[PDB]
């Protein structure tokens, strides 16, 4: 099989940065050589083929160059909606091959999160269950330390955090902490608060409510 | 259009993953199709390509567990693929090859299809308010959500109000619990001002049990 090396394998870069990708094969595959961009979820778009034609559509700010097995994409000007992983793709021998991709994210401004907390619904209870939600809503960058504390005692191993993808617009992220109790143990206690640091706060922001309250 | 239509669908281990490939646009006479899968947080995988005239190659690694049909007549290109393994999970995509055997573009794509290999078995989710209150309000700006709890296999999707709210919607990637059972949660920012007013409803869709919630997220 043609081995393809794709470097780097992750990149930050600003709004209107000129960013490089590199893709090295492993053997001569002239000019069959294609770049692929792949948004979270979504199936990969074609945006090179042949080395350096562009795609019709696609925006003159990406470039191909390269043949034989040294190739390069090039993005000038980055815009948000950029963010995404890229994929050379070789197709001069069969199997084909892909390098293993270049994960590409965008630098913005520190942004403090908004947040917000929400008790267990009545029906979730009903269950015999009992999450705990807290949001941290449209910050950047994405690193954030979010604790549980019941009646100030701090929890471990009962809560799962996801993150979502950069937005395409504004660069943030947003991000959700589930703190999950037995019913028993919620009915027990009535204090129950997410304190979240982040770069963008100049000290730790704490929201809490008193439950049945 | 040139569209190609590949459901997530979950399979026992050591059984036999069929993917149908329907095709419109343009004939499969004329292009070849190919087959790619992409593993969780992974690079993407060549599997196969079917070519107009009906050639086929496979990687090599997998030939003895793939088979390519075609149904020219339906427009349907159908991968087979044996002896399934957890390793296998993978969204499995589709796509058109423009030109020939020799020079080709990978121009248009599937939607991709949701694999999932394992013994579990499947469960529909439970639905549950995350309601806005004076904790979920910062200045004029009230956060609602709905807790999507205990499914298996991915993936659900989740609109709001019909699709009509889109803006400041925020739905998680899954969280995989020690249950082997999937959770995420999808919030929205709204004005404080439309609580009273305006109905919030979360639509729910998980294919794979063909269960549907719509359930109102009412302010408390």
């Amino acid at each position: 099989d043609i081995q393809m090396t794709q470097s780097p394998s992750s990149l930050s870069a600003s709004v209107g940065d000129r960013v490089t990708i590199t893709c090295r094969a492993s053997q001569e595959i002239s000019g069959y050589l294609t770049w692929l961009q792949q948004k979270p979820g979504k199936a990969p778009k074609l945006l090179i083929y042949a080395a350096s034609t562009l795609d019709s559509g696609v925006p003159s700010r990406f470039s191909g160059s390269g043949s034989g097995t040294d190739f390069t994409l090039t993005i000038s000007s980055l815009q948000p909606e950029d963010f995404a992983t890229y994929y050379c793709l070789q197709y001069t021998n069969y199997p084909l091959t892909f390098g293993q991709g270049t994960k590409l994210e965008i630098k913005r401004t520190v942004a403090a999160p908004s947040v917000f907390i929400f008790p267990p619904s009545d029906e979730q209870l009903k269950s015999g269950t009992a999450s705990v939600v807290c949001l941290l809503n449209n910050f950047y960058p994405r690193e954030a330390k979010v604790q549980w504390k019941v009646d100030n005692a701090l929890q471990s191993g009962n809560s799962q955090e996801s993150v979502t993808e950069q937005d395409s617009k504004d660069s943030t992220y947003s991000l959700s902490s589930t703190l999950t109790l037995s019913k028993a143990d919620y009915e027990k206690h009535k204090v129950y608060a997410c304190e979240v640091t982040h770069q963008g706060l100049s000290s730790p922001v704490t929201k809490s409510f008193n439950r049945g309250e | 259009q040139v569209t190609l239509k590949e459901g997530p669908v979950l399979v026992k281990p050591t059984e036999t993953l069929t993917l149908t490939c329907t095709v419109s646009g343009f004939s499969l006479t004329s292009y070849g199709v190919h087959w790619i899968r992409q593993p969780p947080g992974k690079a993407l995988e060549w599997l196969a390509v079917i070519w107009a005239g009906g050639s086929i190659s496979y990687s090599t690694s997998l030939m003895s567990r793939l088979t390519i049909s075609k149904d020219t007549s339906k427009s349907q290109v159908v991968l087979t693929m044996t002896n399934m393994d957890p390793v296998d999970t993978a969204t499995y995509y589709c796509a058109r090859a423009y030109g020939d055997y020799v020079h080709y573009a990978m121009d248009y794509w599937g939607q991709g299809t949701l694999v999932t290999v394992s013994s579990a078995s499947t469960k529909g989710p439970s639905v549950f308010p995350l309601a806005p209150s004076s904790k979920s309000t910062s200045g004029g700006t009230a956060a609602l959500g709905c807790l999507v709890k205990d499914y298996f296999p991915e993936p659900v999707t989740v609109s709001w109000n019909s699709g009509a709210l889109t803006s400041g919607v925020h739905t998680f990637p899954a969280v995989l619990q020690s249950s082997g059972l999937y959770s995420l949660s999808s919030v929205v920012t709204v004005p404080s001002s439309s609580l009273g007013t305006q109905t919030y409803i979360c639509n729910v869709n998980h294919k794979p049990s063909n269960t549907k919630v719509d359930k109102k997220v009412e302010p408390k």
